[PDB]
């Protein structure tokens, strides 16, 4: 059926787009492949006390993924890099009451928000 | 065979206007142009006989037309999205 | 809220309204058994099935003694696959069917494989095209039965049916073809193709869901061992009530298309063109699958480089349409049919079927290639492939997780 | 437009430039329409017009001028 809340990331989009991959203090996670329908590039940009002050996605994948990692996207704002370490899968699905069949998403946006913390983490030395 | 002509540009009206009160946009539309096309198709034929199989099949489809249209009213839906 | 255009053909029909007309009757007051042979409810519904069974034969060339009424092409296929396959099984055990088959006679051909036949799937080219001198080589002395579908379902590629006919019958080995998506929109006559048994479905040619046909020819005879137990309804072929109301709507809309098919191929054929042109000249990267040249017109399946199939389908939020991508085919399975072709496993995650068919206006066709360009644009922007392949990059050359 | 949006829809039925469709014209003789033409004709002014023209007024309108005519005489 029609689902409202997966639906809204793609009507009303909001965090799309790129940041500075060569800022110090910007983290970029790639995951996913193109041959498994799912591809997340999320970057975040991250103040000098390490308080997450914004970010940005592109994402290859069904509305649930896109949905998935756009809600990352907002979720990282405002966190400290320490604090979004805490966001997990299951609370993106909860948000968006992901049936089974499309958990694999929330779990990839998981992935995204760890590879962009550690791409970040690994530029400060 | 009791002036095909007079039948035949009655019944083209009539099927015309009642295929215009279908409900669905679908049936609606395509009985409209069908019922253009095939008069046009059709008229060069001039053997009388034929005139008139032609002219009792669009007798039949007239029906088919009348009963369709008040069971397509009867149980209607919403309009598509391009009728807005 | 406004309802969203119908563009899914190819899953299912509406009623033909004339085919509903047709039905009514039996709904209300010709309500008998066909197999009642004592009263005039079950003489009168006798009669009609019988007029339906004629309906069916006309349309294909047939006799109607060769006309089985079933409950879809579904039935049919398991019918004419396992029904073959066990009547010769003393002398026979080997079957040909292709990659691109529609579910129903590959997972007849797989619960045969487990009954101990040997199957040959047939790959297909590029175009989805079987390569007829690899299907000669393929018959053995112990092959029973020929399956190859006369229009795919997903891509709308015509196999040749015909020529397949002529290897068969020079060779004696039975030729079945699913003709689902064929039946009253591409001409068939089961002599001059040289068929032995063709699956029929009501509800793909505006006939109501439920019932179908298999015709099995009956010179030369063609046996096929029952699937169904019972009676003997059918010839012995299809036991169990014949559903009058039905199969009067099977044989409406076979009459129907007879006098539809012309006219429908020729409107279909201009609506379909200018739905694959107008989309290819606004978007880049944008490719047919399936060769065009062999290829019904009402089924189109186009590939969007780089946005997946699903989220173009939700962006396309007011258009009825289908998608390649795993998640929205049941939510199993990629397309095999795709992968069949050769299709890139990405590109066959970006494909969406467009249907067009006796019902759909040249207004439906430009608001469907309107939304179609404007969302792909759109998910591209949102794409981080299409962001890398704009700075230049090899997506080949990445190293994914 | 005025009363003569009657002439835009004989235009658009006929497949006449606006040039052509002057009061005095006929549908079949000056126009080329056939009587195919004129039922679908009288059913557009029907529509345009949200008025019932029956048979026997539908006969007399042949040319441009007793289109317009009908039409401003039945609001
Ligand atoms: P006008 O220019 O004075 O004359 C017009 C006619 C056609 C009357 C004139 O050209 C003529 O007399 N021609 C002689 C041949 C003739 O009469 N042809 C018309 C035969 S009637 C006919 O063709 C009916 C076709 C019915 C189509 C119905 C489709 C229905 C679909 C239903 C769907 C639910
Ligand atoms: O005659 C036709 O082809 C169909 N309709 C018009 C179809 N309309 C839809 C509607 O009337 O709501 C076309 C549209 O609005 O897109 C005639 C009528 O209005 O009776
Ligand atoms: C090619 C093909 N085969 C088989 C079927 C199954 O037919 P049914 O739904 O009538 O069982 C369909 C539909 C189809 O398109």
């Amino acid at each position: 059926a029609l689902h409202t809340q997966v639906v809204d990331h793609y009507e009303n989009p909001r965090n799309v787009g790129s940041l500075d991959k060569t800022s110090k203090n910007v983290g970029t996670g790639l995951v996913g492949a193109p041959a498994c329908g799912d591809v997340m590039k999320l970057q975040i940009q991250v103040d000098e006390k390490g308080k997450i002050v914004d970010a940005r996605f592109k994402t290859f994948g069904c509305g649930s993924a896109i949905a998935s990692s756009s809600l990352a996207t907002e979720w990282v704002k405002g966190k400290t890099v320490e604090e979004a370490l805490t966001i997990k899968n299951t609370d993106i699905a909860k948000e968006l009451c992901l049936p089974p069949v499309k958990l694999h998403c929330s779990m990839l946006a998981e992935d995204a928000i760890k590879a962009a913390l550690a791409d970040y983490k690994l530029k400060q030395e | 065979a009791a002036s095909s002509r007079a039948q035949v540009l009655a019944l083209y009206r009539a099927m015309l206007r009642e295929s215009k009160r279908f409900s669905a946009y679908n049936y609606r539309t395509y009985a409209v142009r069908r019922i253009r096309d095939a008069f046009r198709e059709n008229k060069n034929v001039k053997d009388p006989v034929e005139i008139q199989t032609l002219v009792n099949k669009a007798k039949r489809d007239l029906g088919v037309i009348r009963r369709q249209v008040h069971i397509g009213q009867l149980y209607s839906t919403d309009k598509l999205i391009i009728e807005n | 809220s406004l309802r969203p255009l119908y563009m899914d053909v190819q899953a299912t029909t509406p009623l033909d309204p004339r085919v509903l007309d047709a039905m009514l009757p039996y709904l209300i007051n010709y309500y008998g058994n066909p197999h009642s042979r004592t009263h005039a409810y079950g003489w009168e519904s006798e009669a009609a099935m019988e007029r339906a069974r004629q309906q069916v034969a006309s349309l294909i060339g047939a006799d109607p003694r060769e006309i089985i009424f079933t409950s879809g092409a579904t039935e049919s296929n398991n019918i004419a696959i396992k029904g073959v396959a066990r009547f010769y099984r003393s002398r026979k055990k080997h079957l040909i069917t292709t990659q691109t088959e529609h579910k129903c006679v590959l997972d007849s051909c797989r619960s045969l494989e487990a009954e101990g036949f040997q199957v040959t799937y047939l790959p297909v080219q590029k175009s989805g095209i079987i390569d007829l001198k690899e299907l000669e080589a393929a018959i053995q002395p112990d092959t029973s039965l020929v399956s190859v579908m006369t229009v795919n379902n997903e891509i709308g590629v015509k196999q040749p049916i015909a020529e397949i006919g002529r290897i068969c019958s020079s060779r004696k080995v039975y030729f079945h073809t699913d003709a689902a998506q064929a039946v009253g929109k591409i001409p068939l006559d089961v002599n001059d193709m040289k068929i032995d048994l063709m699956s029929i479905s009501g509800h793909k040619i505006y006939g109501p869901k439920g019932v179908g046909a298999i015709y099995i020819r009956r010179r030369p005879r063609v046996r096929v061992e029952a699937l169904q137990s019972g009676g003997g309804q059918e010839r012995g072929m299809r036991s169990g009530t014949v559903p009058t109301p039905l199969v009067v709507g099977l044989g409406a809309a076979c009459e129907v298309a007879q006098q539809e098919m012309e006219y429908d191929h020729k409107r279909i054929s201009k609506l379909s063109e200018r739905l694959i042109q107008n989309i290819m000249k606004s978007l880049p990267d944008v490719v047919m699958n399936g060769d065009p040249k062999h290829h019904y017109p009402g089924c189109i399946n186009l590939s969007f480089a780089y946005v997946e199939g699903e989220s173009l389908l939700m962006a396309l939020k007011d258009v009825a349409l289908s998608s390649g991508s795993a998640c929205t085919s049941a939510s199993l399975e990629p397309s095999y049919v795709l992968r069949a072709i050769g299709t890139d496993e990405d590109l066959a995650h970006s494909s969406i079927r467009f249907g067009i068919g006796r019902f759909t206006t040249e207004e439906e066709v430009d608001y469907t290639v309107e939304k179609c360009i404007q969302h792909v644009k759109r998910l591209r922007e949102m794409s981080p492939l299409w962001e890398m392949v704009q700075d230049g990059i090899d997506l080949k050359s990445i190293k994914w997780t | 437009t005025i009363e003569e949006r009657v002439k835009k829809i004989i235009g658009e039925q006929l497949g006449v430039k606006q040039e052509e469709v002057t009061n005095n014209a006929s549908f079949v003789e000056d126009l080329g329409a056939d009587s195919l033409d004129t039922v679908e004709l009288v059913m557009a002014l029907e529509e345009e017009f949200d008025t019932e023209i029956p048979d026997e007024e539908a006969e007399k309108i042949t040319t441009v001028q007793a289109a317009i005519d009908y039409i401003n005489g039945h609001q």
